[PDB]
This record gives structure tokens, C-alpha cells and sequence, in this order.
RNA sequence: GGCCCGGAUAGCUCAGUCGGUAGAGCAUCAGACUUUUAAUCUGAGGGUCCAGGGUUCAAGUCCCUGUUCGGGCGCC
RNA sequence: GGCCCGGAUAGCUCAGUCGGUAGAGCAUCAGACUUAAUCUGAGGGUCCAGGGUUCAAGUCCCUGUUCGGGCGCC
């Protein structure tokens, strides 16, 4: 409810935003800034702020040339640069989804956020769902589904490398309630696994022993083969990803890959309309345009297109005998 | 249920079949009736109920077809359009811009035919809620049965009201709200009236651009921030492999490649899409 | 000037086209009806026009609702039968007078939005008044008629995307240019406008002629040519290296192609053409390797491909190659509006199937 | 010269050159002038003077240069920006819609930099005629000279007026118009006035939706007809071959592959582009 | 002596003449590994692209000045 | 007979449980090849009609014409 310390939170000028947490006496930086944390404990979400010397305060000449409206423009630009206020959001999949994409799209595959909420969509994501996931995005596409999930339902997260990234998913702020349907799953095990064939130095084999623990247990979960939907979006190729994780999934549930380019898709979709067990294939995009409304001041500003990448989605069907 | 899967098909659900193409259709299910397709004839009583989603059930001469378990995004494509909808698509961007959640309580106007309903409900399972108005007898009428057929009615109330002059018949409870409707700007007071104190998001559909113009005149006059007219615009791809054959030079590198080019030669508009903030201050 | 027998002219009835010469007693169709052009020569272009019997006329150029809250869908709303409709056409009625009437019977005519109204009576006038205007073809018109009625036969080449063509290639007055397309004529067609005879063009045809039904519908003077060539595609690689070389009715054009060959084989052997545009069914990438050779130092050229893929490929080809430069792949949406006060808003975002564009310039090579 | 082509540098041309990715510049044949690049230094004397256009040209220190011809739409890209322009992009779909050919007569207002002034002298050279206005003092004394260093001059004429206040400075000789201006529906009668009796198109540059709605609305009142409402977007596709790396099954297809990516992840709006006719009725 | 051209974003330092500047290295941190004041391997965190003003109805294809670095001609 | 489904566009006639319902065949015409035959290529398209409705976004139903399928006596 109330701002409290150790709590996930994100930061807002205008359009910018910044994500930390809150840690007593934890310097930070933000657009060229610096500041200290302390002093916005108690207040509640959505409060302002201006820079101070040291910490943040919570309050509540040929000029008449421009025109109407180009002089209220002209201030406007003149009085923010010097005068910038600092406004405090609590966390959501919208505002993530912005800022990742505009500040570190490189981590993402410049998945834009509206690319985003289509898989949300087009995956049928909600309470009481077993899903699959394969991301790269820094765990950004893990919150969103948790987001949408709310502690309902359960995820099966798999990874390559040493360990699974989540450190978009830590800025959502999410309780301990969540982690309990949260697993995880080494990728390089997966054809061991569709085969059947799959099995302070104390610090180290305390950790150790219960993640492989808890590997065990996605092992059985996949081995079921009855998930609600699968979705997939990483910096590989996505033929063979499918070709190998769809086997893990239910009749009549949805699935959706992305990638930041076309050409793997339309192999993806081939190797799909041979293989068999799928329907209602729809290889998609989406173009975004925001706009700038003022009265007799109304124009188009951007058209955000090509950098949001492509959508391979459709649902499952069984196999014929 | 539309709010949580169900492995086999039980009498009274509502079931898609995928005929083939793009092409689907919806059917509700009943003990000894029947459906005429394309392909062949399916017996609600056999060929149907006990038998999970996705199976290929045999039917007529030879026929089979596929069955789907519903969606929201299933049941905009075949629901009867008593009104015009909005596609999976417009729907995919506002329920993110207005960050909804299980939990979440929202103010829907118009109901229309339900197209926008179904897929907030999902997602606002099982402890949300909805107050949809609709200022139509029948269509508010014909909602709620469908809400009914569906067995989502603990999640949603249809108001039959004016939403420019009774509001939304709630009071600082709303969390996000919705408008859909040909004069949208008579209906940001009661927006407000309806969204917590607390705060909230906005989001306003209007085909046309001054219908935008007074509409966002109209939200900064109640004190409504973070104003952003957005537009989604979808585009789908017909794969299909091809092959261009090589120019006759006399001669005697023109390999063949696969392609996606678009269905429709060109995109329609759905309409502008206006989302705004509402802030303590 | 004014509109004379046997010219080349355009149709239009709301937004749709077709291109028809005006013949002495020539019985023609559009969007299911039938005319006879003789009764429409006189006037000026521009002109619009109302359909009888046969003969072509020519005419000149409140209680409101709000709400639809209480609009139910009957279909009694209207009170006159499917049959008594055709009574009243078949009776020979004007028609301003037909919709007048539905209006009348219409109980809930008076109780609809003065914006439903206008609209209703918008869908009306569209099928009864039939207003058909009659317009001199342009690259304009012509390439938008295309689109929209025989796209299939353009390789879908979007209007927008020719405009682009035309202005990439430097089109203009005192040019040699050379082309390659499969596009009815179409595209020579725009470019000889825009060259109005002055200068040359080189056309290559596959099979056995160049296609030019398209470019009959401009109605072009004899005088633009006198400054037109055609050459065939298949002698293209002969004429690189220098290895090239009623029985009188086929003397004639045997001997007419033969004696309009060696001409145009010999402006191609000079290689100082001033521009190069291709628009075709054929791969792009052979098509350019060769003809670019026919090209003097800096000078334009410009290729259209309804496909993304291929000119990947010509856009590396031509890194091997050489001696080109500014290398730009493009594509144009194209968003048109409808403007009416408080309705204002895009109608349709023509994308993708517009084709796609290759443009730069050519250089020496390296010796 | 710009209006016809020439195989030789001369003195008094104005040349262009390609410092590699996108970036050119716009630079005038003097004879004793130097021009330092980023490759190294050019003298005009001997390096340009007497040599074909599009020649490898070495710049003292081993690097070299290529030189253009100069067409309307490289000096777009090099021109002097005195106000914001219109593009390739936008001219060249304006030139169709116009019907502009070789002896077509033509009125602009304003000029500005004169970004479309020389893409209209190409087309309808060299019988045709432009009629253009600026009523500021220096812009229109600066296009006067670089249509005179051009050698252009013979198809253009400019006049220092208010065109909303004092019409074109002609009347019914000109096939076509065109308009780049605050306040487009001013002049929408001394349009009417200076196109030909026999009829011509009208074209108006305007990103302000509002402005468009007056315009039609006063194009349609003064007898125009055939309206409509176009605007174009550019996209330019980087080539980029890519091999997306395959995923660690254990496994002890993967074809890499060409692609254009856009070069712009967000493209900007020029503005809206409004069209007419003008017929006796 | 001047003049001309070209670059500044991560805590630092770099990304070319295909229209090649959201791409990366140093450092850092975490796994894995063994050679353990720690190295190596594989990954992760870190990006709104300097300042200050002007022209353009509108600039996400722009100009001038300043800070700083580099390049090139030469007392013009 | 009734009921439920699925289509009509080029002068005519077709378009598949994801290899185009903007794609083609016939006929026609023209070159190419010869003994009127035989290959290649081109011209030819706005979707069967009428009414009522959706926001001011073609998005949906009804009715009528016509072609055909399926259940089998409601
Ligand atoms: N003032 C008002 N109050 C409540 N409903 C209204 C209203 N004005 C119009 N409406 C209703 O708004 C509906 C818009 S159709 C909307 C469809 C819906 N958004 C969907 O896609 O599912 C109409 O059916 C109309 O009856
Ligand atoms: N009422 C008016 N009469 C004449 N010129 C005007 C005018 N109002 C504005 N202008 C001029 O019009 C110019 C618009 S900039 C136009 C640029 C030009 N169309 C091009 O792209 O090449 C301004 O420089 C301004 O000086
Ligand atoms: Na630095
Ligand atoms: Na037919």
C-alpha cells in the first residue's frame, strides 16, 4: 500500500523512467543526477520530488515576439530544463515494458511493449495456468506473465548459461507467494529429457544440492506433456525451439514466438505445417503511433514500426494414428 | 469454464470449431442436438461430449474438424457481432496501458456485444470484478445471458443506464476505466467520480479524430494526466513459398525463397486510442 | 481541349475506374450497366453524366436524434416491399425522387443521428443517383485504376511507389533511359510522359513484344515515337561482347523490327545511357548485372520487386560487382483520409503490398 | 547543368560529393577553391576541372572521393536548410498527383529554401514555367541567385508578395498549384484565380489536422472538387546478413540468412498532403 | 598567425568509404571450472546519445556559438 | 415439402480442412513453329441483388434470386 524500505520502485520525469530500490543511505543516479533515498519512505505512490543539495523534498528578452502557442512552448522547454521535477510510480508491466524498450532494447530484442501485450493476449495468460517459458529478455516477459498470473497458476522457466536471468522480474516488486509456482529447467538437458534418459565450501552444497532438487521437480512436471501454453522469445533461433518444447504441451492451448527479425519465423512456420498438430497460424506484426494533441497544434509525432519485431502464434491439436 | 480450463467437453460450454482456412465457428453445446459444416455432421451426443479439446472428431462421409477449448480472443472472431467490435488486437494494448491484473475492478461503456468484456474478465479472474453499462435494453439483456451461458456472472454486472449522466452507478472504487462510446468527453466527470481516490488509468476508443480533440479537452479540464493518443495498427502474413524465373539473355542465383506478404493490401483503422492518468494531487 | 471522337479517355463513378476509347456506336460495360459513348463527346472533360436507357444525359454538377439508445433492429423500419422497389425502377423514376421517397417511409429516419442521416442518404445516392464523370487519362489516374482493378498484372505496384520511380530516376526532358517491365506498359507509359517525347527510351521485352496496352490508354501523340525504341531481351548477352549480327506483309515487320533493332542495339553499344528503371515478373538480379553495363558513369537507376527477398540478394550482387553507390532499400506506406467535420480519421494504410524499391547510382570501375 | 546532363566538369556547376555511409555535402566549382573532407582535401584546379562525373577522385593523402551529377533530389539532401523542407519522399508523390509534365505552368507558395521549386523545374522542363512567392525579403533574394547559378532561370519566376493578400502574380495561365503555408485556406480563392479556365489540380502541405479540415472546407465552397487527403511515410531497410545461434540440447536447419532491417525504428511525420480539382461547372 | 572539415551517451575508453553508431572492450559482478592474495571459461548489471541559444506554422534527415579531442592545408 | 450449413465478381466457368477467392482455365487475340494444326505470351476483375442496422470504424443479421451439400419427417 504505503512506500516502505526494501520495496522495488520506479522513477519518472516525463517520460523517462529509471527503476531501484530502496536502500538506506544507497546513492543513485538519474538523468545526470544524484540522490539519496531516505526521506521518501513515507509518503504514498505517486508523489513528486525535487533534487536538493543532498536529499529529496516532497512538496505539493524578446519573449512577447512567439505567438500563443509557440510562446507557451518556448517556456515550457526553458522553465523544465532548469526546473525538473522527479515524480515515484509503483512498478507494473506497462511502464517496464516503456522503459526497458527506451533505455537497454538490446537486452530485450527490442521487443517494443506493444509487441508485448499481444503475447499476453494471444497466450490466453491468467489465474490458473501451467506455463512454459524460454526468454533472454532479463526476465522482463517472466513479470509480465507473473503480473497477469497473480500467484495463480504456476511457470516453468528454462535457461541456458549458468543460471536463469530475472532482473527486470525483481523490479516488479513481487511477493514470496509467487516464487512457490516458479521453476526452472536447464536447456541443455531437454533432448536427455524428451528421450527419458535424463537422471565455506558447505555454502556451495547447500545451494547445489537444492537446485538440482529443484530441477527434478520441472523435470516430472514437464514429463507430464499437459501444459496451459508455451511462450518463447530469446536471442536463438526459434525452429528448433519449438520443434523440441511443443512436445511438452496439452491439445487445444495457445503458443507464441517472437523474434526480432522474419526470416526465421517463415522456416518455423514451414517446419510447422509439416510436422503436425497445430492450427489457425498467424505470422503477425504490430505498428504503433502515438500522437500529439493540442487544440489547432494536433499532429502525428512517431511511427514506431519494423524495430518491433514478428509474432509466430497459433494453437495445439493432436495427433492423428 | 471461459475463466479456467477444462480437459474434456461437458454439456452447456460453448466450443470452437476450426473448420479449416482461417475460418471457425461457435457452437453451444446440448444433448442430442446437432451441427451442419463444410466438412460433415457432427451428434452433440456422441461425436462431442466426454471427448477432450482438440480432437479429431469424425464426422459425415469421411469428414473430421478440430475442436478448441474457448478464449476471449476464440470467441471475438465468432461471437454474433450485434454491434461492432474490437479485435484482439486494440484489446492486446489497452489491458496492458491499463495495467489489469486478477483483482483489479474496472467501468466498461458500451457493453456492445461483449467482445471487450470476455477478455478483461479473464484476466481479472477470480477476484476482480466488473460494473459494464449500457444505455441498450436488448444488448444489455443479451450480455448478461451470455455471461450466464457461460458461467462468468460472479465476475461482472451490467448496468442498463446512461454513463454521461448516471456514471458507472458506482463511486471511488474503479481501478481502470474504459469508453467506447460516440461521445465519450460527456462521460470523463463520472470516469472520475467512478475511479478510486487512490488513483487509476484511462483509456478511450473514438474512430474519429475530433471525437479525440474533446475528449482530451475535456480530461485536462477534470485533471486527468499523462495524456497519450495512441494508434495500434495489426499486419498479417500469407507465408507462401515462391519463385521469380530468370530473364531469357541468351545465357544458359535464381534460386526460389519464401515470403510473407500481407492479406489485406492495405490495413483498416480501428479507431485512436487515448489513455490518460489519474493521480492524488 | 474539348472532347472529340475517338479520343482516349478515363471512366470514374465513386472511386472506381476504367479506361475505354470513345467509338462511333461502341456498346461498352462498367460496374454493371450499358453505354453508348456517342452522346458524350461535346462537352468538356470533367463533365458528369447520368444513365437512361442507353443514351448518356448529363445533369449538373433538421428533425434529428441523438442517441441510438432506443434503436432496435426490426427490419420493418423501412415500410415499402422488396417488389414495390423495383415497381418504382422499373417505372423510369428519376431516382432523386426514389431515395426522397425511402426517406419518407423510413420511420426512423427522423429519430437517427444528423450524422446517420447524412450518411444513410450518402448510401443511397451512391446506388440510385448514378453520377459517372468522365475525366483525360494521367500517370496519375491510370496507375491508380491498375492497382485497384488489375493489380495482378503490374506485379501489384502501389501508385505511391511509381511516383517514387520517377522521381529516383531523374525522369525528365532530354534522357536516354532505358527500361525493362511487365507492367501492361504502364511504366513506359509514365515515363514518356514525363519525358513529353523529348529525349529517348530503350525498351527490353521478353517473349515477343513489348507489352503496351496500358500505354495506348495515355493516348500519346505519334511525336513521342519518333523517340522510342524497342530492343529484344534475348540478344541482351550478344550484344555485350559483340557477338551480335503476305510473305512481304512479314518482309515488312520482319524487316522493320530488324531495321528498329540494329538502332537500338547500336544507342545500347554507345553504354552512355542516363538512367535504367526494371519492373518485372522476372528475377531482378540477373536483369541488372548485364543492363547496368549500358549505363554511363553517375546516372540514376531504380528497380521494383513486389518482394522483399530477391533484391537482398542484387543488394550484395552489386557489392561484388562494383561501381555503384548509395544503396538504398525502400518501401512507402501510403494513409489516405477522409476530412468531414467532427469525422475525420484514415481510411486505409496501404503497406506491403506496394512492393518494394532498389535505388543508387552507378561509377567507374577499378582498372 | 541541372536541367540536362553533362559528361565533364565545367566551372560554375555544382557538384556533389559522397564521403561515404549517407553523408554528402553540396559544393560549387571554383576555380582556386579548396574543400577539406574528412578523407583529405581536394583542389578544384586539377581534381575535378576536365574529368568526368563519377570518377575515383584521390584527395592528397591516398584517400579518395566520388562526384556526382546533381539532380532535385541529392540537393535536397545537401541544400542550405533556410526553413524545414519537404522531402524526396513527399515531393515525388506530389509531382504525380499534379499531372506535372514538360510544359506545364505552375504556381508555389512559399518558397522557403526551395527544396521543391527544383523538383518541379526538372519535369517540366524545358517548356514549361514556375510562378512561385516569398514574402520575406532575403529567402526570396537567395533563391533568385542559386536559380541563377544553376543557369535555371529560365523557367522560374519570383515575386515578393503576400499570395493570400495579392494572389500568385498571374492569372488562369498555370495547370497546377501548389501550397506550404500556416494558413492554406486564404488562398484558396487566388488559386481558383490563377489556375486556367479549362481546369488544374491544388495541393496543400499542412501536419496540423486542423488546418486540413479548413481547407477542404474552403476548397469545396469555392467550387473544387475531387478531393482527397494523402500522407506518405518512408522506410529505408538496412541489408544486414545474420545468423541467429542455435540452443544446447544436449544434442552433441540453423541456416543463417540475409535481412533488412529498418534503418528507423520510429519514422517522423512530414504532414498532410491535400488534393483537388478544378473543372468548369 | 589563421582557415576549413569531422566526432562527444554506460563509472572509464572505443564502434571504418555497403546508408556498417542500441554494437562492443577494459573494469565490475555471478555461476561453472581448478591452477585459490587468484586465474581461466561462460554469462549478467550498466545506453535516451554533451552544454547554451536561433531560424523554420511543424523538425526524429538543420544552422550558429562555447567546452573537449582528432584530422588537414598554410600566413591567404 | 420442412430444418441447418456453404458459394456467386472477367463473355462463359472454376478456386483445395495452411502450397492465394486479385489466382487461374476455356474461349478470344497476337507472335513463335508449319499443313486450319501445334507451343509461348498478352488483353479481360472491385466480389449475385434489395432492405435494416454498428460510432461518426464494412460488421453483422434478415429477406429475395440462383447453384450445390447435409440431417431425415422435426
Ligand atoms: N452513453 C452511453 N452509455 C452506455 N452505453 C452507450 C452509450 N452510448 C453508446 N453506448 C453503447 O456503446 C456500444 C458501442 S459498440 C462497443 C462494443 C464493445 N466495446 C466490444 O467490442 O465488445 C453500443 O452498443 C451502444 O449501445
Ligand atoms: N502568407 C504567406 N505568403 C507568402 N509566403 C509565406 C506566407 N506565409 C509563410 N510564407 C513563407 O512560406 C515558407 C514556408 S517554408 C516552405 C518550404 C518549401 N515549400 C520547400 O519545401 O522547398 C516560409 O519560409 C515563409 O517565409
Ligand atoms: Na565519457
Ligand atoms: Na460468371
Amino acid at each position: 500500500h504505503r512506500i516502505r524500505d526494501g520495496d522495488f520502485v520506479v522513477l519518472k520525469r516525463e517520460d523517462v523512467f529509471k527503476a531501484v530500490q530502496v536502500q538506506r543511505r544507497k546513492k543513485v543516479t538519474f538523468e545526470k543526477q544524484w540522490f539519496y533515498l531516505d526521506n521518501v519512505i513515507g509518503h504514498s505512490y505517486g508523489t513528486a520530488f525535487e533534487v536538493t543539495s543532498g536529499g529529496s523534498l516532497q512538496p505539493k528578452t524578446t519573449f512577447r515576439d512567439k505567438t500563443e502557442f509557440a510562446q507557451d512552448k518556448y517556456i515550457k522547454k526553458k522553465k523544465k530544463k532548469y526546473e525538473a521535477i522527479i515524480t515515484v510510480v509503483k512498478p507494473s508491466t506497462r511502464i517496464l515494458s516503456i522503459m526497458y524498450y527506451a533505455r537497454e532494447p538490446g537486452k530485450i530484442n527490442h521487443m517494443r511493449y506493444d509487441t508485448l501485450a499481444q503475447m499476453l493476449t494471444l497466450g490466453n495468460i491468467r489465474a490458473g495456468n501451467k506455463m512454459i517459458v524460454m526468454e533472454t529478455c532479463a526476465g522482463l516477459v517472466l513479470g509480465a506473465m507473473m503480473e497477469r498470473m497473480g500467484g495463480f497458476g504456476s511457470i516453468i522457466q528454462l535457461y541456458p548459461g549458468g543460471g536463469p536471468v530475472r532482473a527486470a522480474t525483481a523490479c516488479f516488486g513481487f511477493p514470496k507467494s509467487f516464487l512457490s509456482g516458479l521453476y526452472e529447467f536447464p536447456l541443455n538437458k531437454v533432448d536427455s529429457l524428451l528421450h527419458g534418459t535424463f537422471s565455506y565450501i558447505q555454502e556451495k552444497q547447500r545451494r547445489q544440492e537444492e537446485q538440482r532438487k529443484r530441477h527434478l521437480e520441472a523435470a516430472a512436471l514437464l514429463s507430464e506433456r499437459n501444459a496451459d501454453g508455451l511462450i518463447v522469445a530469446s536471442r536463438f533461433h526459434p525452429t528448433p525451439l519449438l520443434l523440441s518444447l511443443l512436445d511438452f504441451v496439452a491439445p487445444s492451448r495457445p503458443f507464441v514466438v517472437y523474434c526480432q527479425y522474419k526470416e526465421p519465423l517463415l522456416e518455423c512456420y514451414t517446419k510447422l505445417r509439416e510436422r503436425g498438430g497445430v492450427i489457425n497460424l498467424r505470422l503477425s506484426e504490430t505498428w504503433l503511433r502515438n500522437y500529439q494533441v493540442l487544440p489547432d497544434r494536433s499532429h502525428p509525432k512517431l511511427l514506431m514500426s519494423g524495430g518491433g519485431g514478428y509474432l509466430l502464434s497459433g494453437f495445439t491439436v493432436a495427433m492423428d494414428n | 469454464s471461459f475463466v479456467a480450463y477444462e480437459e474434456l467437453i461437458k454439456e452447456g460450454d460453448t466450443a470452437i470449431l476450426s473448420l479449416g482456412h482461417g475460418a471457425m465457428v461457435a457452437v453451444r453445446v446440448q444433448r442430442g442436438a446437432q451441427t451442419q459444416t463444410r466438412h460433415g455432421v457432427l451428434r452433440h451426443s456422441v461425436d462431442l461430449i466426454g471427448r477432450p479439446f482438440g480432437s479429431k472428431v469424425t464426422c459425415g462421409r469421411g469428414g473430421w474438424v478440430y475442436v478448441l477449448h474457448p478464449t476471449p480472443e476464440l470467441w471475438t472472431l465468432n461471437l454474433p457481432h450485434r454491434t461492432q467490435i474490437l479485435y484482439s488486437t486494440d484489446i492486446a494494448l489497452i489491458t496492458m496501458m491499463l495495467e489489469l491484473r486478477p483483482g483489479s475492478v474496472v467501468c466498461e461503456s458500451g457493453t456492445g456485444s461483449g467482445s471487450v468484456s470476455h477478455a478483461i474478465i479473464r484476466t481479472i479472474a477470480p477476484t476482480g470484478h466488473l460494473h459494464t453499462v449500457e444505455f441498450h435494453q436488448q444488448r444489455a439483456e443479451k450480455a448478461r445471458e451470455e455471461f450466464q451461458e457461460h458461467r462468468v456472472g460472479r465476475w461482472v454486472t451490467v448496468r442498463t443506464q446512461d454513463v454521461c449522466r448516471s456514471g458507472f452507478g458506482v463511486s471511488h472504487v474503479a481501478d481502470a476505466v474504459f469508453l467506447d462510446i460516440p461521445s465519450p468527453w460527456e462521460a470523463v466527470g463520472h470516469a472520475w467520480d467512478a475511479l478510486k481516490v487512490e488513483g487509476g488509468r484511462f483509456c478511450s476508443f473514438s474512430p474519429c479524430i475530433e471525437q479525440v480533440q474533446r475528449t482530451c479537452q475535456a480530461l485536462a479540464a477534470r485533471g486527468f494526466s499523462e495524456l497519450s493518443t495512441l494508434e495500434v495498427l495489426p499486419q498479417v502474413y500469407n507465408v507462401r513459398t515462391v519463385s521469380l524465373p530468370p530473364p531469357d539473355l541468351g545465357t544458359g542465383d535464381t534460386s526460389p525463397f519464401r515470403s510473407g506478404t500481407p492479406m489485406k493490401e492495405a490495413v483498416g483503422h480501428t479507431g485512436y486510442l487515448t489513455f490518460a492518468t489519474k493521480t492524488p494531487g
